[PDB]
């Protein structure tokens, strides 16, 4: 009946094995390592991240205080208003200028599935026919829209202009750069124009427009390069954010060659022609400027979590001796 | 009406059955079918064939399924293949949804196919195996599976019964044929059949057994075994039939040639078929348990949809509707959102208790049965067999056995006798060499190379008893060994020469096997003379009487003339009544009883010798009396008795003798170590009630210092504990207390020999005489006042509460052994234990007899190697050694709990740290149900990034070695009291689930609410949230499954570490551009360390204040001592002699007097 079974290692539940116990000199000494890099780091993160010089504005006017409060529900031409904001110190090196928004929810269920990423990839078969998944931005008056979907129907479209008064009759038009600020491979591979001729008229023949834009995608910007669905600020507001609070980038202000403060120290106007319209659902509005840094940004959140964890952590390599020593060869 | 205790009581438990001799179309007439629903019909007389599968060819389908969705969970996943179907919230493209099921589904069906397979072929076995069958003319060879009621079949020597038959002829004088019944009632003596005296003088041949107009009448299937009423109509003024008549199917031919027999029973209606029955569904204890958590799951499951559907109302009527940029077409009330999103939320949340649960379970119990088969140190080499494990789904339930029910004989003893020393005169004989010459030399065993028929079989060491017999100087020696060759009743059998003997006893052929090796060798027996060739010279005595051996005479005698012309008396018996018989001036009354204690006191089963001259004219007024009775109406049974004593008195002694029993290679010790890891053993046997006491003392359930407490003492104790001491007895207490202490005093080791006559009396089970009511339940009977008598009964209060009287007396006695019971007792006494006080029961045997029981208790284990394999087919695992049961229950029972027991607490952490951050979302995106991590690793998570490293733990881990886990049995208490898994352990592997979400959601959201880039290539959007948090899950969960494990084999490293390289090679968009960053390699770094290392100190926090056993030994694995212990026990003597315990056991019948009526010879 069934001859003897093999000798083989693994059938005599005998293979080659490390077996590890849990010593006092194995997780005595791990609960200290831990706590000589923890704290070290979570200096070094706090230190860098409190030299990053940052100035919010928050030109959303709610209060009859702010300039702003005229254009909340306009009836005119567009609005222009002004802010005056000082930039107690100098900032150096590169500039980041954001725009901030908040209790916009674009994590939505509702909301985050409504594109056509077919379309968007320059694909000639359905940029006619779009997908049932944009439904109630899907079809026009017997015309698909170029642009589809609700995440593209409410794109950002406040302008914002920065100007350095230091001197007046001649308030400097601060350069601003409006391109290099998306994902290098959403520029190159996730977001292609339709592949026709040099004419970005004929390749969106017979497409409307989004119901709540002003002008049709082929005339977003004058750079023929940058025009269509591969414009840079339509692209970083397609890629969603992930909490209600976020912040998207705007523009870059270069440096010169010779040693300047970029923005240098002195007063500046901000002249916005406000157009969207967050107040509805208490939104809130915020221009942002940010300097550079090898690290990262101003991130304060690490560098307190690494000095608590790093202590706490250290904490219990101390009441894990004392312990150790008065159980060990006792009870 | 007093219990018998000698006769099994099968009890308390003419038909026109019409076989009508051959007819082969007499029997298929429609006045006998049955008939139903449809055009396939059967017939009142069943077939030869056995079946023990359960899926034949079509009912596979229906009845699998049927015990697929037996588990909580198969419903958990249907509820949702039709929650997932409807369309209005259906989150889902084409259905793949439905796939995945039924996958799941084949794969436990095909594993519950191949198990049923080999089943199927176990059978195949036993329906090929060829016994004689007339077809037409003469004898042709045919299967057991195409034998049919009304047969004439022909059986040989050595062979197996296939049916119950009728016997009708044979080849030995007057037709009688010997048969054993060792796998029917555990019996070990043969028992003489003997046929109708019409048939045998008349068929007596194959030529004319072709012609048989016969007819039965008897009765219908009953499970009696030893009843039979029934008559023969051959011809004229027919014949009446009993169970002297009758062979039933698990027997064994013995010590004929060959036999003829009609066919009355077959297949299902014999029987021992009727006493093994009632197959079940077996369930494990941790089965019971996953269906609770199922259970617990799917509560906390309907609150959470339902706590997050709330929320998404009020906040679609708060913030949702004013946002204009979230503005769909439809025009759906706030109200009706939060409806429509509940079945949203129950599709999101649902991928804790996953559907890669039974899976990954009959898996890890696919791998564990097969190192059951292919040990390499339960195999017996002997009898080449495997040691197979036959059900591959009660895995872990061997590491929780609390009872264990054993047979005796077949499965403790292997039925060998072995004659093992002698006192003659006083001296003791066979110590080791109890001699002057050869004494301190070698103990080499003796050369019977001076005997002619020594046959070299008997293992002897005496050196002194063997040469005081050559020399003839002590007289009262030879005439010792002279008497075990005439007090007997063995049949001598030679071809050529060679002499056998044919003993219907184990016990008497041991003695007079042990006679022919010191010469006085047995050589014939005509119908009234022995012939006894002692030392060479060969003598004829004649035989006067012969007063055979009795149930409750207990002795043996035999009167003989010598040659010379000397009449005495011999005799052989217990000791407690040969000292009731002797003649008092025997000087070695005492030193005789000397050796009876020693004798005793090991553990072995003794008889006392005697004789006495017979005078020569008391004989003569006591021959006339002897003839005078020995025919007799009805006192010829009992009045023989008062003669049969008429000459018994004035004995002289000779000595005492002493045989063993063999139990196994090594069970004395397996049960120390069984017992010692808090087991208690049950001994359920069918044989004697003194083979079961001795049995007892040699496997050392029983010792010295032991209170025995009979049958007819227990009765008596429970009748002080329920006829007192409740309302009533004398002077009432106003308390009654059945707690008062124990039902004993303090001081333990008190045993329990119960008969199957007494069981039937302490729990009130029995079948009352026709005489006890007037008449059928109706209106005039009895009144209708309530049915006052008829239908309340009353005695569910005292029957129910006398068997909790009972198991609560036996939970304190430490060894119980139970003798003479029902192949159906066996099995009421196993389900009284896991009734009350409920405990997970094994049970194991050989034999038909505990087929029954092994279906009954929770795991049933079966003895193989023997020709016997009928407990084999119903167990579910079956091995061929008892001492083999150490290893199944220390290693492979022990081991297989540990490893289901972690399965459990990893799986359900892993999916609560996963399926649970959705939950945490939820509370910043306005209650929307949208999930947290990708797609793709949703439908990847628990396939391929964490499924492989807990398979090849639950596969591969070990606590600690197996050489050392046989050395502290202790360590088999954890999985017995539910100690590392229970409902109190699950709660907390969740409580460590929804930590661990908590801590990888709300880290990274803190790293989130800030910057973490600056250039643009900036990472901040939701598909680099949706990494950090993913990346920061499959590292977590990888470590914890490397906490885990206490055995790294390489398979088991090379599988963590790469499933986490798996993750992270074929994710390299998003995946290329938020894991280039400083800043989200350091949120993953963190988040895995808040929630990892308040885990390892807990785990060293807890294993140096609360170690457990299983640590104690791993810390001193290198600074301990070896073991060889467990020798004998040797227990010499006692000062506090009281036992005086008589060793008596002999197995044989009564009326083996076929001799002395016409000398059954030739
Ligand atoms: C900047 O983005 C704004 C996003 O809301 C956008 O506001 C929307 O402008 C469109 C104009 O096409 C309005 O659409 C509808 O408005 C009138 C009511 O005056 C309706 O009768 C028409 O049917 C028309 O379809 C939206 O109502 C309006 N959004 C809100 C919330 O009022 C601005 O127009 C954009 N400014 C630009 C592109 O310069
Ligand atoms: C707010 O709720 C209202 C009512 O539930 C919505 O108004 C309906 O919108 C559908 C969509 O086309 C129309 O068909 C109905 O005629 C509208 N009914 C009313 C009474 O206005 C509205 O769309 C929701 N969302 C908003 C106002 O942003
Ligand atoms: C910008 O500033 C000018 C003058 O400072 C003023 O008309 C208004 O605030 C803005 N005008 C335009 C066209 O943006
Ligand atoms: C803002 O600054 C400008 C100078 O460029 C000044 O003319 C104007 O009055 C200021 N307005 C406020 C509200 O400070
Ligand atoms: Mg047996």
């Amino acid at each position: 009946k069934t001859r003897r079974p093999d000798n083989t290692a693994f059938k005599q539940q005998r293979l080659p094995a490390w077996q590890p116990i849990l010593t006092a000199g194995t997780v005595l000494p791990i609960f200290f390592i831990i706590g000589l890099i923890f704290i070290p780091i979570g200096i070094g993160i706090f230190v860098t991240s409190n030299n990053i010089r940052e100035i919010e504005i928050d030109y959303t006017g709610t209060e009859p205080s702010s300039p702003c409060n005229k254009c909340l529900s306009p009836d005119v031409t567009p609005c222009f208003c002004t802010i005056n904001f000082t930039l107690e110190k100098s900032f150096e090196g590169n500039v980041f200028m954001y725009y901030g928004l908040s209790n916009f929810y674009q994590n939505h269920r509702r909301y985050v599935k409504s594109r056509d990423d077919s379309q968007l990839n320059g694909d000639s078969s359905a940029l006619l026919n779009p997908s049932k998944e944009c439904e109630p931005y899907r079809r026009n008056e017997d015309k698909p829209i170029a642009p589809c979907g609700a995440i593209a129907n409410s794109m950002f479209n406040d302008t914002l202009e920065l100007f350095l008064i230091g001197n007046d009759s001649y308030p400097i038009p601060i350069a601003l750069k409006k391109k290099g600020i998306a994902w290098w491979t959403d520029k190159n591979v996730k977001f292609r124009n339709p592949p026709g001729g040099d004419n970005l008229e004929e390749r969106f023949k017979g497409t409307t427009k989004p119901v709540n834009w002003l002008k049709p995608v082929y005339m977003l910007d004058s750079d023929p390069d940058n025009n269509g669905f591969i414009n840079e600020d339509f692209i970083v507001w397609m890629r969603t954010a992930a909490l209600p609070t976020f912040r998207k980038l705007y523009r870059l202000i270069e440096r010169k060659s010779d040693l300047h403060p970029t923005l240098p120290a002195g007063r500046y106007s901000l002249n916005v022609t406000y157009n969207y319209p967050v107040h509805y659902f208490d939104g809130r509005k915020r221009m942002i400027l940010s300097t550079i840094s090898w690290m990262g940004g101003k991130n304060p959140f690490l560098g307190i979590a690494y000095i608590a964890v790093g202590s706490i952590s250290f904490l219990l390599g101390v009441v894990l001796l004392v312990i150790n020593h008065k159980y060990r060869n006792s009870s | 009406s007093q219990p018998n205790d000698e006769v099994v009581p099968y009890s308390d438990d003419e038909c026109t059955w019409q076989v009508k001799a051959n007819d082969r179309k007499y029997h298929e007439q429609p006045h006998f079918m049955n008939t139903k629903f449809l055009c396939i019909k059967e017939s009142k007389y069943a077939n030869n064939a056995i079946k023990t599968y359960k899926y034949n060819a079509f009912t596979f389908i229906p009845m699998n399924l049927f015990e697929q969705f037996k588990r909580a969970a198969n419903l958990y996943f249907l509820a949702l293949l039709i929650l997932q179907a409807v369309p209005q919230i259906s989150t889902l493209a084409w259905y793949t949804t439905l796939v995945p099921l039924l996958v799941v589904l084949g794969v436990t069906a095909i594993k519950d196919l191949v198990d049923d397979v080999a089943r199927h072929k176990m059978d195949k076995e036993i329906n090929n195996r060829t016994c004689e069958v007339i077809k037409d003319g003469r004898f042709k060879v045919a299967k057991w599976k195409e034998i049919q009621v009304g047969d004439v079949i022909r059986l040989k020597k050595n062979d197996f019964v296939p049916a119950d038959i009728l016997l009708l002829s044979s080849s030995e004088p007057n037709s009688l044929c010997y048969v054993e019944t060792a796998e029917l009632d555990g019996e070990t003596n043969l028992k003489f059949k003997m046929s109708l005296e019409i048939t045998d003088q008349y068929l007596q041949r194959e030529d004319t057994l072709a012609t048989f107009d016969g007819f039965i009448e008897c009765e219908e299937p009953n499970n009696r075994l030893d009843k039979f009423t029934g008559t023969l109509f051959w011809r004229n003024t027919s014949f009446p039939l009993d169970a002297d008549k009758i062979l039933l199917r698990g027997c064994v031919i013995r010590n004929t040639d060959f036999c003829h027999g009609l066919v009355i029973f077959a297949g299902a209606d014999t029987k021992i078929m009727k006493n093994s029955g009632k197959t079940r569904f077996k369930r494990t204890k941790i089965d019971y348990l996953m269906n609770y958590m199922v259970y617990t799951i799917f509560v906390v499951l309907i609150l959470l949809s339902a706590g997050l559907a709330i929320g998404h109302a009020y906040w679609e009527a708060q913030v949702g509707n004013s946002s204009w940029y979230l503005y769909d077409g439809e025009d759906d009330t706030p109200s009706y959102r939060g409806f429509l999103i509940f079945w949203g939320y129950i599709i999101v949340l649902n991928t804790m208790v996953p559907i890669s649960l039974y899976v990954s379970v009959e898996v890890i119990r696919l791998g564990q049965s097969h190192f059951i088969n292919w040990d390499l140190q339960m195999y017996y080499a002997e009898k080449d067999t495997p040691a197979k494990a036959r059900t591959t789904t009660l895995n872990e339930q061997l590491g929780q056995i609390h009872y264990i029910f054993s047979d005796k004989t077949g499965t403790l003893t292997q039925n060998i006798m072995t004659f093992k020393k002698c006192c003659i005169n006083g001296q003791i004989y066979g110590d080791h060499r109890d001699a002057s010459q050869h004494n301190h030399n070698k103990i080499e065993q003796v050369d019977f190379s001076w005997n002619t028929y020594a046959d070299g079989k008997l293992a002897f060491y005496d050196h002194y008893l063997i040469e005081q017999i050559q020399s003839g100087k002590e007289p009262e020696v030879r005439q010792f060994f002279f008497l075990l060759a005439v007090c007997h009743t063995v049949m001598v059998d030679r071809t050529d020469g060679q002499l056998n003997y044919q003993a219907a006893s184990p016990d008497e052929g041991a003695l007079v096997n042990a006679a022919r090796n010191f010469g006085f060798a047995f050589l014939a027996r005509t119908q009234n003379t022995i012939t006894i060739s002692e030392l060479g010279t060969e003598r004829t005595y004649n035989v006067l009487a012969i007063l055979d051996f009795n149930s409750d005479r207990k002795r043996m005698s035999i009167i003989v003339r010598t040659p010379e012309g000397n009449i005495k008396l011999y005799c052989k018996g217990a000791d407690t009544v040969i000292y009731e018989r002797l003649h008092r001036m025997n000087p070695t009354k005492q030193e005789t009883q000397d050796a009876l204690d020693i004798f005793a006191n090991e553990t072995l089963r003794t008889l006392c010798l005697c004789y006495k001259e017979i005078e020569e004219k008391e004989f003569t007024e006591w021959n006339k009396k002897f003839m005078a009775a020995s025919v007799a109406s009805t006192n010829r049974d009992e009045a023989l008795d008062k003669v049969y004593e008429e000459i018994e008195k004035d004995l002289i002694l000779l000595g005492a003798t002493a045989i063993e029993d063999k139990l196994q290679d090594g069970v004395p010790e397996t049960i120390s170590k069984l017992a010692k890891a808090d087991i208690k053993i049950w001994v359920l046997t069918g044989d004697k009630k003194e083979t079961a006491e001795n049995i007892g003392f040699a496997c050392e359930l029983l010792t010295e210092d032991t209170t025995i407490c009979y049958g007819e003492d227990i009765n008596s104790l429970l009748h002080a504990r329920m006829e007192n001491q409740r309302n009533r007895g004398g002077v009432y207490a106003k308390f009654a207390p059945p707690v008062q202490e124990s039902f004993f005093p303090p001081g333990g080791n008190r045993a329990l020999i119960i008969t199957g006559s007494w069981l039937n009396e302490i729990l009130l089970e029995k079948k009352t005489k026709r005489n006890k009511i007037l008449k059928l339940k109706f209106p005039r009977t009895e009144e209708e006042r309530r049915m006052r008598t008829q239908s309340k009964r009353r005695l569910e209060a005292k029957k129910e509460q006398r068997q909790k009287n009972f198991v609560d007396l036996a939970c304190e006695c430490s060894a119980v052994i139970c003798c003479r019971v029902t192949p159906k007792q066996k099995a009421m006494v196993v389900d009284l234990v896991k009734r009350y006080k409920k405990a997970i029961t094994l049970a194991i045997g050989d034999g038909a007899n505990d087929v029954n029981m092994i279906k009954t208790a929770h795991i049933g284990v079966g003895i193989s190697g023997q020709e016997g394999m009928q407990a084999v087919m119903s167990s579910d695992y079956s091995f061929a050694q008892f001492r083999y049961l150490q290893r199944l229950l220390l290693v492979h029972g022990r081991w297989s709990y540990i490893r289901m027991c972690k399965f459990l607490r990893y799986f359900f952490y892993k999916n609560f740290a996963f399926t649970l951050v959705h939950f945490w979302y939820s509370f910043f995106n306005g209650y929307s149900a949208q999930t947290a991590y990708e797609d793709w690793f949703i439908t990847l998570y628990n396939v391929l990034y964490t499924s492989l490293p807990v398979l090849l733990m639950g596969l591969l881990d070990q606590d600690v070695s197996d050489k050392l886990s046989l050395r502290f049995p202790g360590l088999y208490i954890v999985g017995q009291r539910d100690l590392l898994f229970n409902y109190k352990r699950f709660f907390v592997s969740l409580l460590h689930g929804v930590l661990t979400s908590m801590i990888l959601f709300f880290i990274p959201l803190g790293a989130y609410l800030q910057t973490v880039g600056q250039d643009g290539e900036a990472p901040s959007d939701y598909q680099s949230f949706a990494v950090t948090i993913a990346s920061a899950l499959v590292i977590t969960v990888n470590f914890q499954i490397g906490l885990d494990t206490s055995y790294w084999t390489f398979v088991n490293a090379f599988s963590i570490f790469g499933s986490i390289a798996l993750y992270f090679g074929i994710m390299f968009g998003t995946a290329s551009n938020a894991l280039r960053q400083p800043y989200i390699w350091l949120t993953i770094i963190l988040a895995v360390a808040v929630c990892l290392l308040p885990v390892v100190a807990i785990r060293f926090l807890s294993m140096t204040i609360w170690p457990s056993e299983s640590d104690k030994i791993q810390k001193h694995r290198k600074r301990l001592k070896a073991e060889e212990q467990w020798q004998r026990r040797q227990q010499v003597f006692r000062r506090g002699v009281s036992t005086r315990r008589s060793a008596y056991a002999f197995s044989h019948q009564r009326g083996y007097a076929d001799l002395i009526s016409s000398g059954r010879s030739i």
